[PDB]
């Protein structure tokens, strides 16, 4: 089983979506969840450290999800940190670019709690958690 | 399909428009669930949308005009259900 | 006296019952404006009464009274024989969605459905809709443009509902009437500080957010930027600035700004100013700052009158 | 305060409303 | 004052009962138009009353009143002794199907049965039916032409039913009265944007649909197309354009357009403009864009008056 | 406001309708 004290960073431009994701994570047993409004704030909070999983939106102001993922992978201290990508449009080119950047998973809005739980379980199994 | 409430909640896409209704004289609260895709299609049709450019759900809250459209759709649905 | 003041005096001098009857034939905006103006009335002099009464008589003769209530008369005629104010209100809302700042309207309709945004912009002026679209992101702006290109028309009921929602939002905004809280207000505050605290605040804001400080800097006139102002405006400025005040202010000015001022003066006056600068002794920084503040106030006054471009 | 005040008091309220509207528009 | 305004004033000044009685002798379109015009009435002045009354008296004497109701009188005479407005309405619908744009009518009747299309076009003007047929596809257009060539006549009942259906469709369209949503509206919007966002929107639309962007481009006057305008119109334009405004605008213009403007000016003025262009320093792009926008506004104003052909 | 208003009020409604129709046609 995955560690229930794992710290999650939810990054999205909409506060309501972040609250929904936090509630879904709480229903799954994860209570250590922090929220970020854009890529810059997400990177600033990542520089603090202590996070074990990232859920980030694709299109965000001042930094999109792809650039944030590239910056995370470029950092040695956070290159192995799993990142979950949530988007509104599942274009093949964007998915391929994210996979080349090192995305751990992909979620398409709208989605159900079952899909999110399945994605989290698959990511944890791939990482051996 | 008949299933426990938690299973029904687990299979509802999020975010979504949830409407609480009452079926008098029966006791309890009913739910009318409107998917964001249907709401966007109705908004497109009402405001001259050609339908060639579907709107992707970004996870945002419905606007006041969208809320009024949902209102109208729900009123029609409740009238049909009652009839 | 403005027309609102004359109307308020007229309403105050006709009695409460007559004023109430008149309010029944006025729109909500007019009634609210008159009530607000009636609130601040403290005295009405003899001229403010007699001239208002005479002007009211001349105005009543101007359109020769008449004009029976259009809505009730039209309804009665249609009922006996067999849009309107709703159409007029929709037209006014169309006008209201064009006099606003493009940024304010864009932020108001940024979160709306792209089809709703396209529908709103179709009924707007070309320039206003062009400015609003310029402020949207690439994807949303182009989606709205494509929806406009394939706009198929909207039923009157949906348009009326959208207009009512927009009117409610506008009423809420006007009730708020958001006092200026952007970088401009801070820049105005910062410009009136002493140089020490002004520079400290600017540096600290840049430490927190360089973009925010730059926006505040771009919205502030802290002197030393008159070099970027056109020569004609500087020449106009020199006609309102005292020679001694300019001499003291230019003592602490940079050589580029000093040459900018000198180039806009007459050659004899430029030589006199150069000699005074070379001969006058050291001046306390506070006095130079005060003179620069006075010059900036003169610049602001000229800009408000349109005689100077900043 | 001559009879003009009384004469103006007997005018139709719609006329007064139209005068007020024109005055506010001219502002 | 238009005739509609005079009629509205007359109806307002005769009383509700008399106006209702008059509406009973008017067609539905006239009643709707008068009711719409009566809705927006705010004041009727002394002249707007007296002149309207005098003109009504002179008009009543013009045709000397009389003209008892034709339908009721004819029906009574026929009943006592032994088409009409239906024929007049069919004729009006025939007229209505000729004043519309050929594209609008073609799209209206594109999905109709080919025999129905042929029947409609037989009763239409030759030019209007020719234009409508030009917009149909090869197969459908030729089928309609062949059916016209063998048109054997239609019973009055079927023609009346078709006319009623077309009248209902026209009533629906007029209730919609579709606000301009084609490429022309976007082009008008795009022309009033800054060059940055205008070019970005054009490029993005071309990315989505090159044909759509080209249609918007063909419907927009973004300057630099005055080279394709005839020499006479350019010469007319130069009489309304300030010399300094033209000098600033032509600074950023292409050499072909610059020569096009120079060739339409007098030789002395052309030499003066060339010398000014060669001697004047760099001009900010925003000022040049503003001057080009002003010149385009002048061009649009001249085109609306018929003095310039675009 | 002379007697012309009263005289016009007594005209046949058909005459008024025809005058209105001619005025609208002239537009």
């Amino acid at each position: 089983m995955a560690d229930k004290e794992l710290k999650f960073l939810v990054v999205d431009k909409f506060s309501t979506m972040r609250r929904i994701v936090r509630n879904l994570l709480k229903e799954l047993g994860f209570n250590n969840v922090e929220e970020a409004e854009d890529g810059v704030d997400a990177l600033n909070k990542l520089q603090a450290g202590g996070f074990g999983f990232i859920i980030s939106d694709w299109n965000m102001p001042n930094m999109d999800g792809l650039e944030l993922l590239k910056t995370i992978r470029a950092d040695s201290a956070m290159s192995a940190l799993p990142v979950l990508m949530v988007t509104a449009e599942a274009k093949k080119e964007n998915i391929i670019a994210a996979a080349q950047a090192g995305a751990s998973g992909w979620v398409v809005k709208p989605f159900t709690a079952a899909t999110l739980e399945e994605k989290l379980n698959k990511i944890f199994e791939k990482l051996g958690m | 399909r008949i299933q426990p409430y938690h299973e029904f909640a687990r299979n509802l896409p999020v975010p979504t428009n949830l409407n609480l209704i009452h079926l008098k004289p029966l006791r309890g609260t009913g739910l009318v669930v409107f998917s964001p895709s249907l709401v966007f299609i109705a908004v497109d049709n009402l405001f001259g949308g050609d339908g060639r450019f579907p709107t992707k759900v970004e996870g945002r809250e419905f606007t006041h005009t969208e809320q009024r459209v949902i209102n109208r759709m729900l009123k029609l649905a409740l009238e049909g259900y009652s009839d | 006296l403005s027309g609102t003041d004359k109307s308020v005096i007229l309403l105050m001098t006709i009695g409460e019952d007559r004023a109430a009857e008149v309010f029944k034939h006025l729109s909500t905006r007019e009634v609210q404006a008159l009530s607000t103006a009636m609130a601040n009335v403290r005295q009405i002099s003899n001229k403010q009464l007699t001239d208002v009464l005479s002007e009211f008589e001349q105005e009543a003769e101007q359109f020769a009274a008449l004009n029976i209530n259009a809505n009730e008369y039209l309804r009665s005629v249609l009922v006996k024989a067999l849009d309107i104010l709703e159409t007029r209100d929709t037209t006014s809302g169309i006008e209201t969605l064009n006099f606003m700042e493009p940024q304010s309207a864009a932020d108001l309709i940024r979160d709306e459905h792209p089809q709703i945004i396209a529908t709103i912009l179709v009924h707007l002026k070309r320039s206003q809709a062009a400015d609003i679209l310029a402020l949207f992101d690439e994807r949303l702006r182009h989606d709205v443009m494509l929806r406009i290109a394939t706009f198929g028309g909207v039923q009157p009921a949906a348009l009326a509902e959208l207009t009512e929602v927009l009117n409610g939002l506008l009423d809420g905004q006007n009730l708020k009437r958001s006092k200026m809280g952007g970088v401009r207000t801070a820049a105005e505050i910062i410009n009136l500080m002493k140089t020490q605290q002004e520079e400290a605040v600017i540096t600290a804001v840049r430490e927190f957010d360089g973009e925010l400080a730059q926006k505040i800097i771009d919205e502030m006139f802290l002197f030393e930027n008159l070099v970027d102002v056109d020569d004609r405006s500087i020449q106009r400025l020199l006609q309102e600035v005292d020679s001694e005040s300019l001499l003291i202010a230019l003592k602490g000015a940079e050589p580029p700004l000093r040459e900018k001022f000198l180039r806009n003066m007459s050659q004899r006056a430029a030589d006199i100013l150069r000699d005074d600068l070379a001969n006058r002794g050291p001046v306390r920084l506070s006095q130079v700052e005060n003179e620069q503040k006075a010059i900036l106030l003169i610049v602001r006054r000229l800009a408000e009158t349109g005689e100077m471009v900043i | 305060m001559s009879q003009r005040i009384r004469e103006m008091s007997d005018n139709d309220p719609r006329v007064v409303a139209l005068v007020i509207r024109q005055w506010m528009s001219n502002d």
